[PDB]
């Protein structure tokens, strides 16, 4: 598509895990926004505002989530090119014939 | 200013902007730069004193110089294909006055004298717009015109402007010349790595503006523009002098910061391209902005300068200042690296 | 565009003046009318890096009729051989 | 390209250069703003009148609107300048060296 | 010969150019000015561009200029230095008009010179549209157009208008 | 300026020693006019005279710098019967090097710009025998 | 060449009487800023920037012939009311004021 | 690039319709009416075509119709269509509008002397219909073939083989 962050192909994709490791790191970049607000503003850093640094994390947790998506989705569209693009020049990318080490000339450079 | 009349030339500031980015036609691109630079002069005349109108007057006479000559490269583009849209040029001619005039825009060597003056002229939040917002408009049509853009002309710019703004950032004590000649550095790299993948341009503007707005948020926090106006700091926000240290240590690429993922990132595109003097020269020569960013932060943070008697009255009220988005642009600004990948979405 | 706005919500906010073979007032076509229609097709579609190959005829079709560089060139030839002959007495113009 | 051209596009050029080579008052610099934008129109409208390329008949207009728009900006700041020390001399804006 | 009208007005025009680019004083300099705008006027009515032309006249010469010579006399100059009476402008001036005279008469000799680029010499005439009898101005349908086609086109340049006037009272304000 | 550098390419090594020398002046000399240039513009010469001065004085370095280069590269490379030897060049460098420590009377100075220029000269040479790139044509 | 004569006939006809206003036997044997209001030029550029919006609105008699006249008007319409607009900001502001 | 070919000057001859605007103007709503046939069929041949080389014949049939069609006013209708267009000729823009007298005895002749009906409003500016035996053309912009699309792209998304793949991440 134009101008679409996640086209419709994408559902095809699987949804990245609520568990992700980097969801998780996102939804701790979060919480540090929400101590660095109390911070600056001379807040007790750890218990002011519960609901403030819930919705830190949860915004953080939000948009990391869709951000996430489109990743995956761009990487997949990547790789989908690039087969394709090797199977339609097949000449491109001959499957060459591979030898042994045995069949293999290497030359010795002795350390001594 | 009326605050319904700043809203609404702040807005206009950002339609001009967004024209440039949604328009198929030249001369659409044209008028939004016009209507651009027609609001942003307000905001840099709007605490009237001569500093002020001086900045206003080499910014006005800068950005129309270059508008006229977008217009002649527009104009020579017809002539040789008879067509407006927005795309590669079909003269060489057109390409140059275009890319010169487009370097103009952004303040790139050696175009690049009204940058740190403009942006000493004006206040903190008008600098904040300038070094920021105002570069989406050039790089955005930089990136639809690269395919016909002279490989020489824009990769000496690219070069003449990390060298410049390297050297002329080590003589300066004013905080808003330090970010003028900061800028002027960041936007050679976003040029360099143009020709071979503009998606880094894009990652390198989108992280640069990111820590741009932290600097000018922390400096207008505390209402800062001077190196020894900004070392009173510790005796009186010691958080703030922290920010500053991870914000400034990020800005000179060191890793594990955000600010080394474009130039490592920059230096994996050009390679892959065979080009291995280029990010080296770049690299090392980048090596003098980590110098006076670590200037800043031993006045500020790594020592504690002396203070005045006076400040014992600043410690018993409060920072009231907005620091909009300020905990997050920080953050971002300096704990990104672990999610380098997510780069392709720019893709 | 940077922004492919107009086309992902379908509005044509600019497209209609970009080229000189679209839609004109009164049906009043441009004089490179039939050059730039014949070049645009052959390069829709395939990119401009291939275009620049594999549409190069119409291109430079297009872009004589847009100059006339060739054209002018080949009248100054036949001028000058008249004005020339006209001087050794070889030539007499027709009534 | 036809002999207009070449006149027209050196008449950019001579502004450009007088824009480039300062003297003294800024009006002479506006002034010289004002000229390329003139060689610009002109150019445009001959090229397009000439292609008889029609819905683009416009364009040269809203390039004269848009740069008188920007002239006024202009002077407004040359009389904010002449406001300040009495004359409107580009070296007397020197204070941000 | 009246064939060349075209290519005269185009010389006096960068005739002018260098007038006004010497930079006298800006007095002098705003008469160089209005002398290119109304040749440049009749260079755009030669190629059938009677609106565009006039609008030369109308909104380049009636209203800028005019609001440029008004401001010269409020905050630039009121009495002018005598013309040509400083070398540099003088220098400028000679050295432009040789230049342009040197491109004149060569391209008149050969009908085609080349300054940097290949221009031709034959006439402007010769690139001219040969048949045309419609009953109306084309150039007058296109601009007409601005209000069916150029929805677009009258927003964003009526929004900047209009922000222009918001502007120049914040600018001028103090 | 691609002309200039065709023809001192052109050439091989240790050969048409005056050739080079010119080419390498040329060189070096229009260098030191960019350099002029930009010095009187964004530094106004005190008179018209003292302008001159200074466009003779960078000029003139610049070239001497570029023709000892080009000569004692040149020569090198035809004693020591080795034309594609990136050493010709370190002395080639240096020389120039040295001269521009004369040029400021500053032995100092002389001593760093031989190094840098040495160097420089030495890896443009490598460079060319192995075809490394500096504004590499993009690719990939 | 009509007008062009006519436009000559004028001008040269000016400059003859020009001149000999300024001859005749007599029988004889023996930069800065002015000092004026900053409302004068805010006058200047008012009419400069309205000047403007007249010429977006010359072409109207010849739009009115669109089959489009839905748009036609509209857009007709909407130019007239914002400079209808900006003279309101004007009045407002005290922009058209003498004390 | 070729040879332009062009017909012999003797190719173009033909009898020319040698009278001034106002009487064609005069005439215009008969001539319209009457000569529609051919008219309409050159006027397909010019459009289709796009070439006047390639219509030449049907150019010559509308000079014939033409002279055809002035001839017969000259035979019967001579004196009331001199009145006409002489009054039309008189009028610096050759109105319709000041001749509406003369205009009605001259259509009053045809009509009696020939069953000539003046084309009521809007019917000369429909869209009609042309029956021609000229096959219809095949290439008329004389265009080459068209460069191949690219292999468009077909097939199932799968998950980026082992994530990114830059550097070091595993996802
Ligand atoms: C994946 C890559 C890496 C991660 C990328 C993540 C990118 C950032 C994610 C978005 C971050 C948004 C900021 C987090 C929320 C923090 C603010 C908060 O929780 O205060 C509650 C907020 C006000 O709290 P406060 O005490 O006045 O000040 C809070 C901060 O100091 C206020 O600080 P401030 O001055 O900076 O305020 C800025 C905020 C204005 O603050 C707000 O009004 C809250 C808006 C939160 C929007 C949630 C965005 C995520 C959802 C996307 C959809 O601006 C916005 O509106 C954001 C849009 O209450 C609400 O308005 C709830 C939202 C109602 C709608
Ligand atoms: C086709 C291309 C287009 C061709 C155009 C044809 C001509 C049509 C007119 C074009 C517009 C010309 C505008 C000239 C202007 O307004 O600036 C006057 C400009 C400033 O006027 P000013 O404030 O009265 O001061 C007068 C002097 O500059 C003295 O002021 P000072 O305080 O600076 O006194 C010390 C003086 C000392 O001068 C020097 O030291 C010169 C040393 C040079 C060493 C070699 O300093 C200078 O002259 C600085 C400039 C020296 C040249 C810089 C290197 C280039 O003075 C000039 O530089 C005169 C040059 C005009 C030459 C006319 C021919 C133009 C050629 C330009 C190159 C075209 C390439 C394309
Ligand atoms: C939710 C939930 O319940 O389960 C999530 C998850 C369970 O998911 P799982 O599928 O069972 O696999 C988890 C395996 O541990 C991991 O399974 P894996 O196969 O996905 O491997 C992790 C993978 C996943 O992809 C990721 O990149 C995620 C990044 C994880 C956070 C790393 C950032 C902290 C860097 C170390 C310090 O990481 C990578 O592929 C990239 C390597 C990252 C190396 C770290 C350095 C990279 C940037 C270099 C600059 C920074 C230098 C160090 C600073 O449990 C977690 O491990 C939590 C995720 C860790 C991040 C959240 C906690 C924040 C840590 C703050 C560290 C403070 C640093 C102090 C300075
Ligand atoms: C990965 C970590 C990235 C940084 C996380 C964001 C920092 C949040 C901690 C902070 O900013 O506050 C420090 C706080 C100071 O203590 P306090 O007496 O409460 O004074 C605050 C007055 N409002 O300290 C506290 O008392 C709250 C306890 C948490 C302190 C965390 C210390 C952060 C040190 C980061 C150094 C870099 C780590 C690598
Ligand atoms: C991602 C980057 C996010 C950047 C967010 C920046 C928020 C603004 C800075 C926060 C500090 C407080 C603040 O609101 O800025 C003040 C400034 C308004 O100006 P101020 O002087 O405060 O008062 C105006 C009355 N005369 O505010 C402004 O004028 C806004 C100027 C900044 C807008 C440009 C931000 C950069 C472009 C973002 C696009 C990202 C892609
Ligand atoms: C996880 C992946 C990303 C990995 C990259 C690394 C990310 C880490 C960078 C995060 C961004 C910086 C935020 C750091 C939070 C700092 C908060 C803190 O630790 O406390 C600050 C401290 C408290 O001051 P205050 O609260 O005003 O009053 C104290 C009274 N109890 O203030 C003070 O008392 C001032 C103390 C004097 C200044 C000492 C300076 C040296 C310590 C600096 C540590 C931070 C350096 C960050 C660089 C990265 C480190 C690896
Ligand atoms: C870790 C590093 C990765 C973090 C990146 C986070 C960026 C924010 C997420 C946005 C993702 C997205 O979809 O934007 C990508 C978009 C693509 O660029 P585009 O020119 O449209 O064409 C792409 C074809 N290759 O291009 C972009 O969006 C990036 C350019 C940003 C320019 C900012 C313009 C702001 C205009 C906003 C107008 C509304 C006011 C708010
Ligand atoms: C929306 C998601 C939010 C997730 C938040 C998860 C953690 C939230 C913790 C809230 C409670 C914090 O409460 C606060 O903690 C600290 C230490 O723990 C205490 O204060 C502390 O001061 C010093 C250390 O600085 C020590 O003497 C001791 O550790 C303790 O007294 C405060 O007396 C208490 O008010
Ligand atoms: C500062 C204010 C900012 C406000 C921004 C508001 C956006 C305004 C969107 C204007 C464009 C609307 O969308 C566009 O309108 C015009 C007229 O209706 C239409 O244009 C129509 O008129 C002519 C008639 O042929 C042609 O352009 C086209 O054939 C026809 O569709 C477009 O088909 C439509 O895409
Ligand atoms: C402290 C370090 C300072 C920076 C050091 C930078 C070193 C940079 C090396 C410059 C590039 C290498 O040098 C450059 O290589 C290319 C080959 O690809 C040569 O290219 C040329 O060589 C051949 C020689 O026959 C010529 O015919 C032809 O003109 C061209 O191919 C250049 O003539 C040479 O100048
Ligand atoms: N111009 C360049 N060299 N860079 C570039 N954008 N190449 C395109 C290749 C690419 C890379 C990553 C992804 I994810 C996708 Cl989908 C495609």
């Amino acid at each position: 598509a134009t101008f679409q962050f996640l086209p419709d192909e994408a559902r095809s994709l699987p949804p990245p895990k609520l568990t992700d490791p980097r969801l998780a790191f996102v939804g701790f970049l979060g919480y540090c926004s929400g101590l660095i607000d109390n911070a600056i503003r001379r807040r007790p850093v750890l218990l002011a505002g519960l609901h403030r640094q819930l919705l830190y994390i949860t915004s953080f947790v939000f948009v990391g989530y869709y951000l996430l998506k489109r990743q995956d989705y761009m990487y997949a569209v990547r790789d989908h090119d690039m087969f394709s693009y090797i199977k339609s020049h097949p000449e491109d990318f001959p499957e060459k014939d591979k030898k042994t080490y045995g069949e293999v000339f290497e030359e010795f450079h002795p350390v001594r | 200013m009326n605050p319904i009349i700043f809203i609404i030339i702040l807005l206009t500031i950002m339609l001009g902007t967004i024209i440039v980015m949604i328009s198929s036609h030249w001369l659409l691109v044209w008028i939004g730069f016009e209507m651009n630079m027609l609001a942003i002069i307000p905001i840099m005349m709007k605490n009237h004193n001569p500093r002020a109108t001086e900045a206003s007057t080499k910014y006005f006479l800068t950005q129309s110089t270059a508008s006229m000559l977008l217009m002649m490269a527009v104009i020579i583009n017809l002539m040789f294909s008879g067509q407006w849209t927005v795309m590669k040029l079909f003269n060489p001619m057109a390409s140059m006055l275009m890319t010169m005039a487009l370097a103009m825009k952004l303040g790139m060597a050696p175009f690049h004298f009204w940058v740190p003056e403009v942006t000493q002229g004006i206040p903190l939040s008008s600098g904040l717009i300038l070094l920021t917002w105002q570069k989406l408009a050039p790089m955005s049509v930089l990136y639809q015109i690269f395919p016909s853009i002279n490989l020489n002309l824009i990769l000496t710019l690219s070069v003449l402007s990390i060298l410049i703004g390297g050297w002329g950032g080590l003589n300066q004590t004013q905080l808003r010349k330090i970010m003028a000649y900061s800028s002027i550095a960041h936007m050679g790299w976003m040029t360099a790595v143009l020709p071979y993948n503009p998606t880094m341009t894009l990652l390198n503007l989108i992280i640069y503006i990111i820590m741009t707005s932290t600097m000018f948020t922390m400096f207008m926090a505390n209402s800062t523009t001077t190196t020894l106006s900004l070392s009173h700091t510790w005796n009186k926000t010691p958080i703030m002098t922290v920010l500053i240290l991870a914000t400034l240590l990020s800005m000179g690429g060191l890793p594990p910061l955000s600010g080394f993922m474009p130039k490592w990132m920059i230096i994996q595109e050009m390679t892959k391209n065979n080009s291995i003097i280029l990010p080296t020269f770049m690299a090392i020569t980048a090596l003098l902005n980590l110098y006076f960013y670590m200037r800043l932060t031993y006045s500020t943070t790594l020592t504690m300068f002396p203070s005045t008697n006076n400040m014992k009255m600043k410690w018993q009220f409060p920072l009231m200042k907005k620091m909009t988005f300020l905990p997050t642009m920080v953050v971002l600004s300096t704990m990104m690296l672990p999610l380098t990948p997510m780069l392709s979405v720019l893709e | 565009p940077f922004f492919d706005v107009q086309k992902r919500l379908g509005v044509d906010l600019d497209r209609w003046m970009t080229i000189q073979s679209a839609e004109q007032p009164h049906k009043i076509p441009s004089r490179c009318h039939a050059f730039e229609k014949e070049w645009i097709e052959c390069a829709h579609g395939i990119g401009s890096i291939r275009a620049e190959k594999e549409c190069k005829i119409e291109f430079e079709d297009f872009r004589e009729c847009l100059l006339r560089q060739k054209t002018m060139k080949r009248l100054h030839a036949i001028r000058r051989q008249r004005e020339k002959l006209i001087k050794e007495g070889k030539y007499t113009p027709p009534p | 390209m036809s002999m207009v051209y070449m006149n027209i596009m050196m008449a950019f050029t001579v502004s450009l250069v007088g824009l480039l080579m300062y003297r003294s008052h800024l009006m002479s610099s506006l002034l010289c703003l004002e000229g390329m934008m003139l060689s610009l129109f002109v150019m445009a409208a001959l090229t397009i009148l000439n292609s008889h390329f029609t819905l683009a008949s416009m364009m040269p207009i809203i390039l004269l609107v848009f740069a008188a728009c920007e002239a006024a900006l202009g002077l407004s700041l040359l009389v904010m300048v002449s406001n300040t020390y009495g004359t409107d001399y580009v070296q007397n804006l020197n204070l941000l060296q | 010969m009246m064939l060349y009208i075209v290519f005269i007005l185009s010389v006096i025009f960068v005739m002018g150019f260098v007038g006004f680019s010497s930079k006298p004083s800006p007095i002098y300099g705003g008469l160089g000015l209005i002398v290119s705008g109304g040749v440049g006027c009749g260079i755009v009515l030669n190629f059938g561009g009677s609106f565009l032309g006039l609008m030369v006249f109308l909104i380049y010469l009636g209203g800028m200029m005019v609001v440029f010579g008004y401001t010269t006399a409020m905050a630039t100059e009121q009495y002018p230095e005598i013309w040509l009476s400083n070398k540099a402008v003088l220098g400028a001036f000679v050295t432009g008009l040789l230049m342009e005279f040197f491109m004149v008469y060569y391209v008149l000799k050969d009908k085609e010179v080349e300054v940097v680029f290949e221009f031709n010499g034959l006439g402007d005439w010769v690139i001219y549209d040969t048949g045309d009898s419609g009953f109306f101005s084309e150039e007058a349908m296109g601009i007409a157009a601005l209000y069916s086609y150029g929805t677009w086109l009258v927003i964003v340049t009526g929004w900047s208008l209009l922000i222009g006037v918001v502007v120049i009272m914040e600018i001028t304000r103090g | 300026a691609k002309t200039v550098l065709r023809q001192y390419w052109d050439i091989p090594e240790g050969t048409e020693c005056h050739r080079k020398t010119y080419a390498t002046t040329s060189i070096g000399g229009a260098a030191g006019l960019v350099v002029s240039a930009y010095s009187v513009a964004l530094k106004t010469p005190t008179s018209f005279l003292e302008g001159v001065a200074r466009t003779g004085r960078y000029t003139f370095t610049a070239a001497a710098i570029g023709a000892i280069f080009g000569l004692t590269s040149c020569i090198s490379a035809q004693v020591r019967e080795k034309p594609d030897d990136p050493l010709n060049y370190l002395i080639g460098g240096c020389a120039g090097g040295l001269i521009l420590g004369a040029r400021t009377r500053s032995y100092g100075i002389g001593a760093a710009a031989c190094a840098y220029m040495g160097l420089t000269a030495a890896l443009v040479k490598m460079g060319q025998l192995e075809g490394w790139q500096v504004f590499a044509e993009p690719k990939v | 060449m009509n007008l062009m004569l006519a436009l000559l006939t004028n001008f040269t006809l000016a400059t003859l009487l020009v001149i000999i206003a300024f001859w005749l036997p007599q029988l004889n044997v023996y930069s800065a800023r002015l000092p004026f209001s900053m409302k004068f030029f805010l006058v200047a550029i008012t009419f400069l920037l309205f000047d403007l919006e007249i010429a977006l609105l010359l072409p109207l008699p010849w739009a009115s012939q669109t089959a489009n006249l839905n748009t036609m008007l509209t857009m007709a319409l909407f130019l007239i009311i914002l400079l209808a607009v900006s003279l309101a900001y004007e009045w407002t502001q005290k922009g058209l004021e003498w004390t | 690039p070729g040879i332009v070919e062009l017909p012999s000057l003797e190719d173009l001859k033909v009898q020319e319709v040698k009278v001034s605007s106002s009487v064609l103007k005069a005439a215009a709503h008969h001539y319209g009416a009457q000569c529609d046939k051919p008219n309409k069929e050159f006027m397909l041949c010019r459009w289709e075509e796009k070439d006047p080389r390639r219509c030449l014949e049907e150019g010559k049939l509308v000079n014939q119709c033409a002279l055809e069609f002035f001839r017969q006013i000259k035979r019967h209708c001579a004196e009331p269509f001199t009145e006409y267009w002489t009054c039309i000729d008189y009028s610096g823009l050759q109105l319709f509008r000041r001749c509406r007298k003369q205009q009605a005895q001259f259509d009053e002749c045809v009509l009696d002397k020939l069953g000539w009906v003046r084309p009521d409003l809007g019917d000369l500016s429909k869209v009609t219909k042309v029956k021609t035996d000229r096959p219809l053309p095949e290439n008329p912009y004389h265009s080459r073939a068209r460069p191949e699309p690219n292999p468009e792209v077909e097939g199932d998304l799968k998950p980026a083989r082992h994530g990114s793949r830059l550097f070091f991440w595993t996802m």
